[PDB]
């Protein structure tokens, strides 16, 4: 009580389940159709607006907010469980005898390979002085070993035996909420001795919560302070909802529906105002007067009585109707098997439940490439080497296949034929596996002056020691120990060292161990920089001794990144031969691009340390300080890599994630613009492109392609050349497309382009293609119609700023799906958000929107599932307008001859059960389960996606002619039951009367509610059984209701209303003839239209009743690689 | 494992029958459905037309009515016939003032003497038209207590303050006591005493019977059932006071459960033109003749200038005169005709044909 501590779960959830309910009704009430109840039953409780039953007013309601509730407590359930597994999971033993889990003040044990759940303050370990290493992956791009050295002076305890002796948790102020700071400070009694201690803790001492351990055992520490002292709560977990233009178009829909509603009461209030100053009625005789008012303020409380009397017109179940079957609409998309990945044990999984239909609607793609599109497990090796090439490779050679023969296997013999000769001689001092599938390049390396026979193998062991690599204790064959790596492609460069011969067995504290050539020498690394998305650098500064004993030892500078970043850090002038090797180099990967393989570079300056000392203290210095998670790093690590040296360049493979058959021949050809936003080079993704078939042949490839790369300080201020050529040919592309950048006249054209044109911009030409206004929409009007935009997109903020140039400039539906933290930036920034589960949970797919196991599955997510969705959703709420309409405008038509004066026609149990028993599941399962065609014939004619590219089924124009068609049948649905009463008011078989208001509104009702549902039924393709019970079942209720309701007596005027009304033959004639004119007008429209101007998917649905699909398989799915043919 | 069930409902392919509405369909359906709807439009017609009515609005007897036999103006009388023998002939009314009823809006007896050319079938109904009565409206239809329909003793709170229904102007009276049927609508009772029979004259002079029993349906008297009070709480309606001049006797209290006209005057009508059964004859066919039809004028319509009427019948099964349902069935087959019409001479001699797969994507 006095130091304020109450306990509390480690992650909310902003719905608790003791203050769930009383924040989740406030919550409903920002809804204003929903908070229209709240006055009509108010309303509803003084008797002077004429409401019979103000009790049970509320059951509409009650049911509604309720349901609500229910929906919102089943998205807390799977909502609450991420929150539930990482709370309390796991509990630590706490042995005390000797006198994921939270509790302040404990001394907890922690192993490896697991995440910390709290804040430890780290004492000792099993190294030297308390030296911990650790991954930490979620916080940041940090994919080094965070060195975490520990205090020096407390390093006597070794198990809970003497720790346990003393129980105190320390003070500390409020939050900070960054990373890099502990302003933190333990003090401590020592027993026995007066000394007094201040141990300096800071950041290197303590790590924090969303990061992982590796290599150091038992972890002890203290658990933090209650309340938010964790720094990652408010960095990142607040993340804003989005729902999709559907469901923010309806908000234009629902004001339209209240627009019309208070016509209705407005005419409802003056044409009563005209009756109460008429003069010679009978409203003075017998009803005796002044209901409430004398004259006008008699027809003001008649305006609010039509408020409560038009009570179902207020949409108060469309938003559970729109959120059950969105809900309904996601658990299809998690419960299909065929978006399910076997392999890797993983279904489609939705992290949003409300953006369905944005899955039918999208035009733009912005998949990244090595990711997403390809495995990310790289195999083959292709080393350059000092103006040679050494590899030979026929995976991807056929990537160049306009001019080569048809099949070519005698290479590929030539490979194992040079590889079996290339693990015998190298096998002469390795004891590695080098056999088959186990070395990776097949080319004889010299066959072991003639320097270059040392430069390659000074390549390899610089390769293999600018590595992240770690080595993995094997538990099937202990004596050959495997390779693990952040980095796939930097595995392979790792894993092919092995193979040569160059390997390494493990890594010391200081340094490294290493087998080189048999030999197992031990290269110290000092120092090591780290590896961020758009720096594209990995280098090492391995110390290495002298070679004649008796000097100062040098060191080495081995940088691996790309053919781009180096090659503008790399020295010009030289008395070596580091610069006739260039034209050499470069001329190979191009060779080595133009094949599809992912290309790497390596250079290596010879460095001494009087150069060297200032430039490891100045990342020393700037190694605990403020700056270790801001940019100042990189320029502290520009300096020494001024000139360089290169070594050569590698060039891996990549192949595909099987994602060839959707790309185009699904998926692009469906009508959808793709963007693939790489991150590798221009030639590489072109070449990369054609085999995905993205783009394809006879497709212009106009490339931007800046040709100079250089920052300016000074200068150039009366002329301009490195940005003035850029501007200017995306002018000169505009002959192409004949048109100027002034107009967005594409904004109101959503089509997909005749001409296929597609644009293979890149890196620093992108960066100022959109820094300044005028070249940004000169840009963007080249790439609306464009159907193809390639590469070259490194350090996200280019992958995420082109998915919100093309989001904001053009009201349209991008998609940019990926995987990796590089696409975090990407995903969240684009309108749908698909992401990649690869073999470990990464950050993409938990900030996702849909999570699929490969790229193959986005074709039945977006063509199958998403199309439906739309045009399920785009079916649905014109005809929740509708249903609304036909009846809650035929007591307003019974105004006319009630005098406007809001006597109800409807019982009130007929308004209660209306939006609820009545008519409410046929609407809820046209939205949940249509299907315009098959899942099968969604995937063999993909065209169909592109009414929702167009926008062409939902429209506001659609909803007004739902509103109007509603509008007239409420006219057939009141008049009619009207026309059989008007005459005579005689309508019974046995002359015995059923001129009471209730019993019209049964004429009324039985006719608005058949109407409706077979109004929905009639707009539903495939009449499925489910929904064909429920649309039976809720045609059928309205007379079971009246069955059960009207035999009590409970039901006061409307006493048998069953009997009297169904034994009448003229219900059952206007009733089976005002069901006719109801639907007959837009049966009549939707037949003219669909002989004379059909939709696509009515001709692909007359191609359907005819054998045109019956070739292909149920649950067809042309991009899986195991399928039959056609 | 993690693997949805494969079900073929979270698979969505459940059992449909999907339709597509090429021309070859929907042509039979629009054909099936005109030619079913001019048949029902024949079927109703020929049921329709043969329904004879007698409709007299008498709402002028005590102006425009003489002692003697005068002919009923064209305004008032509508007479149906299909048998066109006796059509134009109007009837004749006459008007017995008796100088003693004292309330001089409207008294007296109005005598409408009519002429049936057809016999009515053995379901005879005798209606009351009430024109431009309004029974609809919001306060006036919520005015009574279920409770003293029920036959309960209700006290003063269940009928003045109930939710709903309740009879908030007519609660109780002056001194005290309440009424026993409260409320806006059994105060404002169709009075006019009909007859009990259709005197014949002249040619026979044997009267035709007309019954009060049977005249709501035999279920609503399990509603509206015998009272409990004790005949010294309740009071009659305020406009009940000359039926029951001196209150309540001990005696003469209402049994509203085999009072049929009260019964279906508390079914306030829908619409501006109420008709109520009022005399009914299952019996007897009522045979081609001159009828006398006395009525008790005390119910007054001319304040508001609305029209008060008598409406004999035999009505059918859809009951009534109405055209209206021969009418629509009509035009519904007549429009599901045409646009088979439209929608097949469009079709061949102009138009299109589903003969390729190029309409989409060409
Ligand atoms: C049914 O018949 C009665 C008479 O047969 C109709 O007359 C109603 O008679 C009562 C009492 O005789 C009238 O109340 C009186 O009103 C005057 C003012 O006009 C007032 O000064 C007296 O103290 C007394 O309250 C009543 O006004 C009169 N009805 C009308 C409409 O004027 C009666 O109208 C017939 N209809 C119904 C629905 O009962
Ligand atoms: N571990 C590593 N060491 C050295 N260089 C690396 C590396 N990983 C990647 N690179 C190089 O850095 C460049 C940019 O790296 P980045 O982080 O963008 O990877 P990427 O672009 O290939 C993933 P994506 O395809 O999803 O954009 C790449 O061209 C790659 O060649
Ligand atoms: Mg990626």
């Amino acid at each position: 009580p006095i130091m304020q501590y109450p306990r509390n779960k480690i992650r909310t959830t902003k719905y608790t389940p003791l203050t769930f309910l009383p924040k989740n009704i406030l919550f409903q009430f920002h809804n204003f159709a929903n908070v229209y109840f709240l006055v009509l039953i108010i309303l509803g409780a003084f008797q002077i607006f004429g409401v019979t039953n103000p009790g049970l007013s509320a059951v509409p309601l009650v049911v509604i907010v309720i349901i609500t509730a229910i929906k919102d407590a089943i998205e807390d359930s799977r909502r609450t469980v991420l929150d539930l597994e990482v709370n309390n999971t796991k509990t630590h033993i706490l042995e005390g005898v000797e006198n994921k889990g939270v509790k302040v003040g404990d001394i907890v044990r922690i192993h490896n390979n697991d995440e910390i759940p709290a804040d430890i303050i780290l004492l000792s370990t099993s190294d030297t002085d308390g030296a911990c290493y650790v991954e930490t992956k979620n916080l940041d791009g940090e994919t080094n070993l965070k060195v975490r050295q520990s205090l020096k002076c407390t390093n006597t305890i070794r198990t809970s035996k003497d720790i346990a002796r003393t129980k105190f948790w320390i003070e500390s102020e409020g939050p900070h909420s960054n990373l890099y700071t502990y302003q933190g400070n333990m003090k401590w009694r020592n027993l026995a001795d007066g000394e007094i201690r201040n141990e300096p803790i800071t950041i290197n001492n303590v790590l924090l919560r969303g990061c992982t351990l590796r290599n150091t055992k038992w972890a002890m520490g203290v658990v933090m302070f209650t309340g938010g002292d964790t720094k990652i709560m408010l960095n990142s977990g607040i993340t804003p909802t989005k729902k999709s233009r559907i469901s923010r178009e309806l908000n234009f829909s629902v004001v339209i529906n209240f627009v019309l509603l208070f016509i209705l009461c407005f005419v409802s209030g003056i044409a009563n105002g005209v009756y109460y100053d008429k003069k010679g009625r009978s409203r003075f005789s017998y009803e005796f007067g002044t209901i409430a008012g004398s004259a006008a303020t008699n027809g003001f409380v008649s305006f609010w009585v039509a408020v409560i009397l038009y009570q179902s017109l207020v949409p108060i179940s469309l938003y559970i109707s729109v959120e059950i079957i969105k809900t309904a609409q996601a658990a299809f998309i998690y419960g299909d098997v065929l978006l399910y990945n076997a392999k890797l044990d993983y279904p489609c999984t939705p992290k949003s439940w409300n953006i369905s239909d944005d899955l039918g609607q999208v035009e733009y793609i912005f998949s990244d490439k090595t990711g997403t599109l390809t495995q990310n497990v790289m195999e083959f090796k292709k080393c350059t080497i000092n103006g040679v090439s050494y590899g030979r490779a026929y995976t991807e050679a056929l990537a160049g296949l306009r001019k080569r023969q048809g099949i070519d296997v005698e290479t590929e013999g030539r490979r194992e034929k040079a590889e079996i000769a290339k693990d015998r001689d190298t096998m002469i001092d390795e004891l590695r596996a080098l056999s088959g599938n186990s070395q990776f390049y097949p080319e004889e390396v010299t066959f072991v002056g003639e320097v270059q026979q040392r430069c390659c193998e000074h390549f390899m062991l610089a390769l293999a020691l600018c590595h992240s690599v770690l080595v993995e204790a094997n538990p099937d064959n202990p004596k050959k120990l495997d390779l693990k790596a952040q980095s796939p492609d930097e595995a392979a460069l790792v894993a092919t060292a092995r193979d040569v011969g160059f390997s390494f067995v493990g890594k010391t504290k200081k340094g490294l161990i290493i087998e080189m050539q048999g030999i197992q020498k031990e290269f110290e690394i000092l120092n090591i920089l780290e590896f961020n998305s758009s720096r594209k650098r990995m280098s090492c500064i391995v110390k290495i001794p002298g070679l004649n004993p008796g000097d100062e030892p040098r060191a080495l500078l081995i940088c691996k990144g790309a053919d781009s970043i180096i090659y503008s850090r790399l020295s010009r002038q030289s008395g070596s031969n580091s610069e006739a090797i260039l034209e050499k180099t470069a001329l190979h990967l191009e060779q080595y691009a133009t094949e599809g393989l992912r290309t790497l570079c390596i250079a290596q300056r010879e460095l001494s340390w009087s150069e060297y000392e200032k430039w490891n203290e100045k990342y020393d210095i700037a190694a605990a300080s403020l700056a270790n998670r801001e940019d100042e790093l990189e320029v502290v690590a520009d300096s020494i890599e001024r000139e360089l040296i290169l070594l050569g360049g590698t060039a891996i493979e990549d192949r595909l994630q099987d994602g060839v058959p959707d790309c185009i021949e699904l998926l692009a050809e469906a009508g959808i613009k793709l963007w693939v936003l790489t991150g590798d080079k221009v030639e590489t993704a072109i070449n990369i492109g054609f085999s995905c078939n993205l783009l394809n042949n006879e497709m212009e490839l106009l490339v931007i392609k800046t040709t100079g790369d250089d920052v300016k300080e000074f200068g150039s201020e009366p002329s301009e050349i490195v940005d003035a050529l850029l501007s200017k040919y995306l002018k000169e592309y505009f002959n192409l497309t004949g048109s100027e950048e002034e107009i967005f006249e594409a904004k109101k054209d959503h089509e997909f382009p005749k001409g296929n044109y597609a644009i293979v911009i890149d890196g620093d030409a992108l960066k100022l293609a959109l820094y300044g206004e005028d070249i940004r929409r000169k840009f963007l009007l080249l790439c609306k119609n464009c159907r193809a935009v390639l590469c070259c997109r490194v350090s996200p903020s280019q992958k995420a700023a082109v998915v919100k140039l093309v989001k904001d400039s053009l009201d349209v539906m991008t998609l940019a799906i990926g995987d990796g933290s590089n696409d975090v930036a990407m995903i969240q920034s684009a309108d749908v958000g698909i992401g990649i589960a690869g073999e470990e949970g990464r950050q993409a797919v938990m900030c996702s929107d849909y999570a699929i196991g490969q790229f193959r599955y986005l074709a039945r997510l977006v063509l199958v599932h998403g199309r439906w969705s739309y045009k399920r959703l785009a079916e649905m709420i014109p005809e929740f307008f509708y249903k609304n309409m036909i009846f809650a405008l035929a007591l307003f038509w019974y105004g006319i001859y009630n005098d406007f004066d809001g006597s109800y026609l409807y019982e009130y149990t007929y308004m209660m059960f209306y939006n609820l028993a009545f008519t409410s599941l046929p609407v809820i399962f046209l939205g949940i389960l249509d299907q315009d065609v098959n899942d099968t014939i969604s995937l063999v004619v993909p065209q169909l996606y592109r009414v929702g590219i167009l926008r062409k089924e939902w429209n506001q124009r659609k909803f007004l002619w739902y509103m109007l068609d509603g509008l007239y049948q409420s006219i057939i649905c009141f008049f009619f039951p009207y026309l059989v009463y008007h005459k005579n008011m005689i309508v019974t078989s046995n002359g015995l009367g059923l001129d009471h208001r209730y019993f019209v509104g049964v004429y009324v009702t039985t006719i608005a509610v058949i109407s409706c549902n077979t109004y929905v039924l009639l707009h539903q393709y495939r009449w499925d059984w489910f929904s064909g019970l429920f649309i039976a079942l809720s045609c059928l209720v309205v007379f079971a209701w009246t069955g059960i309701w009207s035999s009590a007596i409970a039901s006061r005027e409307f006493f048998k209303a069953a009997a009297r009304i169904y034994g009448a033959p003229s219900f059952w004639a206007v009733f089976f003839v005002a069901v006719l004119f109801c639907l007959l007008p837009r049966f009549t429209y939707d037949s003219f239209q669909k002989f004379f101007y059909p939709t696509d998917v009515e001709i692909v649905r007359e191609m359907w009743q005819h054998g045109h699909f019956d070739h292909y398989p149920p649950g067809y799915d042309p991009t899986d690689p195991n399928r039959p043919k056609v | 494992n993690r693997r949805p069930k494969e079900d073929a409902f979270t698979q969505q392919r459940l059992a449909a029958i999907n339709p597509v509405l090429t021309p070859r369909t929907v042509l039979p359906l629009y054909l099936l459905i005109a030619v079913v709807f001019v048949i029902v439009g024949g079927c109703i017609l020929a049921q329709n037309s043969k329904v004879d009515e007698v409709t007299i609005y008498y709402q002028d007897c005590m102006t425009n009515a003489t002692s003697s036999w005068s002919d009923i103006p064209s305004e008032h009388w509508q007479f149906v016939f299909h048998k066109y023998k006796t059509y134009n002939t109007a009837p004749q009314w006459r008007f017995v003032d008796d100088e003693s009823d004292d309330f001089t809006k409207q008294r007296g007896t109005c005598q409408i003497r009519f002429t049936t050319p057809s016999d009515m079938k053995n379901n005879v109904y005798l209606n009351y038209v009430l024109e431009k009565f309004a029974a609809n409206h919001r306060r006036y239809v919520l005015s009574f207590s279920e409770d003293q329909i029920r036959g309960e003793d209700a006290s003063y709170e269940t009928v003045h303050d109930a939710t709903g229904i309740n009879c908030k102007p007519l609660s109780k009276n002056a001194d005290g006591k309440i009424y026993y049927p409260c409320g806006l609508i059994a105060n404002s009772m169709f009075n006019d005493t009909f007859p009990l029979q259709l005197t014949n004259v002249g040619d026979t002079s044997n009267n035709y019977s007309l019954t009060n029993k049977g005249i709501n349906w035999e279920s609503d008297k399990k509603r509206y059932k015998k009272t409990k009070y004790n005949y010294t709480q309740i009071a009659p309606p305020p406009y009940w006071e000359k039926m029951y001049p001196d209150g309540y006797n001990e005696t003469n209290i209402p049994d509203i459960q085999d009072w049929e006209e009260f019964q279906n005057w508390m079914r306030p009508g829908a619409f501006d033109k109420i008709t109520k059964l009022i005399r009914i004859n299952k019996n007897d066919t009522l045979p081609a003749g001159e009828y006398q039809l006395d009525i008790g004028l005390h119910w007054p319509v001319l304040e508001f200038n609305g029209k008060k009427g008598i409406y004999l019948t035999h009505g059918s099964h859809l009951g009534g005169r109405n055209p209206f349902l021969g009418i629509v069935y009509l035009i519904g087959g007549c429009i599901c005709a045409a646009m088979a019409l439209i929608l097949l001479t469009f079709w061949l001699f102009g138009g299109r044909k589903i003969a390729d797969a190029s309409s989409l994507s060409w």
